[PDB]
């Protein structure tokens, strides 16, 4: 798979110090919640709310265009808990996704127009396939795949799995380059 | 027109003639288009982010207290009181929703039918289950949308 | 010791799972699945390619086992026959792929209607073991099954798709996604069989012979004279695709009756039993009569058996039967456990059977030495004993 | 990644009792014998037991003991998606199981409020065990008797009777209720087939008899290779780690070649396909290519350590690819030959296969 570079228009992402790429349409609501980790990546129209609670993100992290990052909320009869959205490292989400996980794990790949359900715990390794329905409070554990509507345990990964994804988020990355005009 | 209580994004995009009802909130990229006759939303509705409510000629009366999650599209003639549509669901344009119905993400609901009070349209197939025990009354549900619904966003 | 294995045959099919009798029953329903393939595809043909067969048994054995039930398959070995009339293939086929790909530590083999009278504790005949096609009926005496006396028609439940379709066809409106009453065929050329069956499995049943008669009379109206009665009421299925498919109540009625019909052809669904009484012994047709075994999923269709055993009895009235037999009554003899159940007992009642069962088995020694293993059907059987 | 990646398109041979091709990152390397195996030419062990739902580890003795199934999780029979032990307060926390997912509840089938969280919800018995016990054990004594008989038969040639009624005959069957012939028939109350079947002790027609029924566990598998019984593939024993022991995977050993380029292949038309050979270790590997048709550089190729073009472990190499077929898809296959260390200089010859998609007009 030749990895072409990613070739994005250098006016649209801003570069910031720990050398994330921010889309000038994404939607960053309570910014001085949201943390994200070196080389991460933000693509258009992307939505994160951390207004009410924190947002962590891990590194080498990849946000394709329409994903929406929310925190799930708990409501107790005497009040309303806040968790805290926490993303691992190498983490790569498709576009049109709907995240209500409390917790994603590292080296996890999400599917395209996927919905989470909302405190969903995705563990390390995890794959979740395309068009896939995962209910609240569903656990997925490391090298597992999930899929279908609702989304059912299909099979395990193979270990060479984490292999492949620590060169593939890396090399996206690095293949991400601003448009140098021709 | 924007109700008493009604919070409505500066980010929402609304076009034609639209009514939203009191405590009705709207998250911003909410596609509310009017086209072919009013929207009129009922008190204590949610529409959330991605949301799309379309009244379009074939080439819409709203109900109290409905959600609308992330992504759903919505064609509906006419919705009951208290209906739940899930991300991603789409709601034909002869799609008649009576109340307490719950419809999962990623269901088509494309059939010329009256779903009857009570029915969890869930899974691929779009599989109705008649609820046979009482759905907990959503009075619970209502109680924690009036109560954060004004607290979570800002109020114009 | 480790006993012991239960595999699907038929509507059987889905009978998957491991003795005693406390065992999952697993149900497969069983299809590969495989990736390049329409889906699903149903691997359990014969007049197959072998080959193809091979390839398949290796990937469901593979699969099964693999999966889907633990089976630390060195240790327990059955292969239950639903078949007596199981051509060679693939029966060599299994062994085959046993035996090498799959190294089978010796394995017996053995046929429904034996594993049928385990659970009355009687020994005696006569069993009827309906499921998917080809009914069978046979007098099974105590011990000896008794061939010379063998009956088989269709269906069991496979033709009751062409069936429906029809008359599916043959009614029609669907109420379409566009508020269109549309034809169903055009809309539709087929009707997929998970969709017959769904609605057959919950639709259809069999009523009284009084009335089953005047079913017919709608067939036929003769010069007017139709008592069919009103049918019940109307069905909206909901049907997949968003459409709906109205079904009249009267389908219910009629699908039953293919079972029934008598035409120039012997109204056969209820002999079976009666022809063969005829030709059993005289001297054990005093059990038989009276001890009738009905094992087989597709006895499980309701008030199946209430026009059956009328019918019979009727028929026990046509001449021909009764002058040839005189008459008795017939009682049932039933197991609590279920239709299907049946074969599916007497796979764990075998684990019993350990002492023995080595040893009337055929050796994996012995295959591995000719890799004959008898038939009746065969002039060599070779004695296995031998060994 | 692999289906990212498209590394279906290169395969390796594995010689054994099956041939099997397969991509890299699906096989194995064996270390101790240094030759390359697949995954269905090794033997499969399982090492534990788990439930995907509640993460508890089972030995294989409990999970033999339970018919491999979670004790405490139930599946849904409405959507077949485990069930969650829900809790409210009575003027204490009583306990019902519901679905997430499509609401099913154990009120819909009118089951009771349980006292505790887990262990209260039981499958019926099946009501004719005992009559299977009996026949069992007439059958057992028999089976005594029967083969005294034939060890007594063989050496010539070189008990209270267990009495057991027969089943009662019933002279009438049940006739069919007269509401079937004119009752509306209501599709939501009945159960489907595959409902039907998921409690195939008794099969309920009724939604309100659809009780749920424990959830089956999943196995951790492991890996040996048949030649040397070496492991492979080991995972720990407990199921919520993501260490393995053992990851002998080929990747880490053989030369990974990556189809980077396909140029517009045409009939009997010699075309130049790029390819990316990457040297899996730290030390230089010494690799040489020899031969749709395809020639290869007869040069042998240097590839540096890992810490058309060069660049660190990798080198492009571009192929000359003559399709010999009017219509299909181009495929090429030829022999890798590299230097190995074993650390467990061997010469080692991989036969690789390249799927290049469908020849041009
Ligand atoms: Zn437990
Ligand atoms: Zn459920
Ligand atoms: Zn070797």
């Amino acid at each position: 798979m030749e990895l072409g570079e990613l070739l994005y228009n250098k006016s649209e992402y801003i570069e910031t110090a720990s050398g994330n790429k921010v889309s000038r349409q994404s939607v960053l609501c309570g910014s001085q919640n949201i943390v994200l980790n070196g080389k991460t990546i933000v693509m258009n129209d992307c939505i994160i709310r951390g207004d009410l609670a924190n947002v962590r993100v891990g590194r080498h992290c990849v946000v394709k265009s329409r994903s929406v990052i929310r925190p799930p909320f708990k409501k107790f009869s005497k009040g309303v808990a806040f968790f805290p959205l926490h993303i691992g490292d190498h983490v790569f989400i498709e576009e049109d996704c709907v995240v209500n996980a409390a917790q994603i794990g590292s080296y996890v790949h999400v599917g395209k127009n996927c919905v989470i359900g909302r405190r969903c715990v995705l563990k390390d390794c995890c794959k979740i396939l395309d068009n896939t329905v995962l209910p609240p409070e569903t656990v997925v554990p490391p090298f597992t795949v999930f899929s279908g509507c609702p989304g059912l345990f299909s099979g395990e990964l193979p270990e060479c799995t984490q292999e492949l994804m620590i060169d593939v988020t890396k090399s996206y990355y690095q293949k991400f380059l601003p448009l140098t005009q021709v | 027109k924007i109700a008493p209580g009604a919070v409505v994004c500066v980010e929402s995009e609304i076009r034609g003639d639209v009514t939203i009802g009191p405590r009705t909130v709207i998250h911003p990229k909410a596609r509310i288009i009017a086209e072919a006759g009013p929207i009129v939303i009922g008190e204590g509705n949610l529409i959330e982010e991605q949301a799309l409510i379309i009244n379009a000629y074939p080439d819409m009366i709203i109900g109290t207290n409905n959600v609308f999650e992330v992504g759903c599209y919505s064609q509906a003639m006419k919705m009951g009181d208290n209906n739940v549509i899930e991300s991603k669901a789409y709601v034909g344009r002869n799609v008649i929703l009576t109340s307490g119905c719950i419809i999962g993400a990623c269901c088509n609901l494309n059939t010329f039918e009256v779903i009857p009070e009570n029915t969890v349209i869930y899974g691929a197939d779009c599989l109705r289950r008649v609820q046979t025990e009482r759905p907990q009354p959503q009075t619970l549900q209502l109680d924690f949308l009036m109560k954060i619904l004004p607290n979570y966003h800002h109020l114009k | 010791e480790k006993t012991a294995v239960v595999i699907d045959l038929g509507e059987a099919f889905t009978k998957c799972g491991f003795a005693g009798e406390t065992g999952p029953r697993c149900i497969i329903p069983s299809v590969i699945k495989r990736a390049g393939m329409p889906k699903p595809v149903r691997v359990v043909q014969y007049n197959i390619n072998t080959e193809e067969l091979y390839s398949y048994l290796k990937e469901f054995i593979h699969i099964l086992y693999f999966r889907h039930l633990l089976v630390n398959p060195r240790d327990r070995r059955v292969v239950i026959i639903e078949s007596v009339l199981c051509p060679s293939h693939f029966r060599e086929t299994l062994t085959r792929v046993l035996f090498k790909y799959f190294e089978v530590p010796s394995v017996l083999l053995a046929p429904s209607h034996l594993m049928a009278l385990l659970t009355l504790g009687i020994n005696s005949a006569m069993v009827l073991d309906c499921g998917y096609r080809e009914s069978l009926v046979l007098p099974i005496y105590e011990g000896i099954p008794v061939l010379n006396c063998w009956g088989a028609l269709p269906l069991g439940g496979k033709a009751l798709h062409k069936e429906l379709e029809t008359q599916l066809l043959e009614q029609c409106t669907v109420d379409t996604s566009v508020a269109k009453e549309q034809s169903l065929p055009s809309v539709m050329g087929s009707v997929p069989e998970g969709v017959l069956e769904d609605i057959k499995a919950r639709t259809c049943f069999v009523s009284d012979l009084k009335r089953g008669l005047k079913i017919q009379a709608a067939k036929f109206n003769i010069d007017g004279n139709n008592e069919r009665p009103s049918p019940p009421p109307n069905v909206d299925y909901p049907l997949d695709g968003e459409k709906i498919l109205h079904i009249l109540g009267s389908i219910r009625d009629s699908v039953v009756e293919i079972l029934f019909e008598q035409d120039n052809e012997e109204q056969s669904v209820a002999t079976l039993i009666l022809d063969s009484l005829i030709q059993c012994p005289i001297d054990t047709r005093k059990q038989l009569a009276e001890n009738l075994v009905v094992i087989g999923g597709t006895s499980m269709l309701p008030g199946f058996l209430h026009r059956l055993l009328a019918e019979i009895r009727y028929l026990v009235e046509k001449p021909k039967y009764k002058k040839a037999l005189g008459t008795k009554t017939f009682r049932i003899h039933t197991p609590p456990a279920k239709a299907n159940c049946v074969a599916w007992l007497g796979g764990a009642i075998f684990g019993a059977l350990q002492d023995i069962l080595g040893s009337r088995s055929v050796s994996k020694e012995y295959y591995n030495q000719t890799g004959r293993i008898p038939d009746w059907c065969s002039l060599n059987n070779p004695p296995l004993e031998m060994m | 990644m692999a289906s990212l990646l498209q590394s279906d398109r290169v395969l390796y041979l594995v010689q054994g009792e099956k041939k099997v091709r397969a991509p890299l990152s699906q096989l194995y390397f064996c270390r101790y014998c240094s030759e390359l195996r697949s995954l269905e030419c090794v033997s499969h062990e399982v090492d534990s037991h788990y439930c995907p739902s509640c993460l508890e580890n089972m030995p294989s003795a409990e999970a033999k003991l339970k018919k491999n199934r979670c004790a405490n999780c139930f599946d849904c029979p409405g959507c077949m998606h485990t069930l969650s032990t829900r809790a409210t307060s009575i003027s204490k926390k009583a306990y019902y199981l519901a679905c997430g997912f499509c609401r099913w509840t154990s009120r819909d089938v009118g089951m009771a409020d349980k006292s505790v969280a887990s262990g209260g919800w039981q499958e019926p018995e099946n009501p004719h065990t005992q009559r299977m016990n009996k026949l069992i054990e007439y059958y057992q004594q028999l089976a005594q008797k029967e083969k005294v008989e034939r060890d007594r038969k063989k050496l010539a040639r070189r008990q209270k009777e267990i009495k057991i009624e027969p089943a009662q005959a019933v002279d009438e069957v049940e006739p069919l209720p007269e509401d079937y012939y004119t009752r509306p028939v209501n599709l939501t109350e009945v159960t489907t087939l595959q409902q039907r079947l998921l409690q195939p002790d008794f099969q309920p027609v009724c939604a309100s008899q659809l009780y749920p029924r424990h959830k089956h566990l999943l196995i951790k598998r492991s890996l040996r290779c048949r030649k040397c019984e070496h492991n492979l593939s080991k995972p720990e024993f407990n199921p919520t780690s993501i260490k393995f022991k053992i990851q002998l995977v080929a990747v880490n050993y053989i030369p990974e070649v990556r189809i980077m380029s396909i140029p517009n292949l045409r009939y009997m038309k010699e075309s130049q396909v790029l390819l990316t050979l990457t040297n899996p270790v730290e030390n230089l590997t010494h690799v040489t290519l020899f031969e749709a048709k395809v020639v290869v550089p007869p040069k042998e190729l240097v590839l540096a350590g890992k810490d058309a073009f060069r660049k660190a472990n990798k080198v492009g190499i571009f192929i000359k690819v003559t399709p010999q077929r009017e219509e299909g898809e181009v495929t090429v296959c030829f022999k890798m030959k590299h230097d190995f260390k074993n650390l467990a200089v061997i010469w080692l010859t991989q036969h690789v296969e390249l799927s290049l998609g469908p020849l041009l007009p």
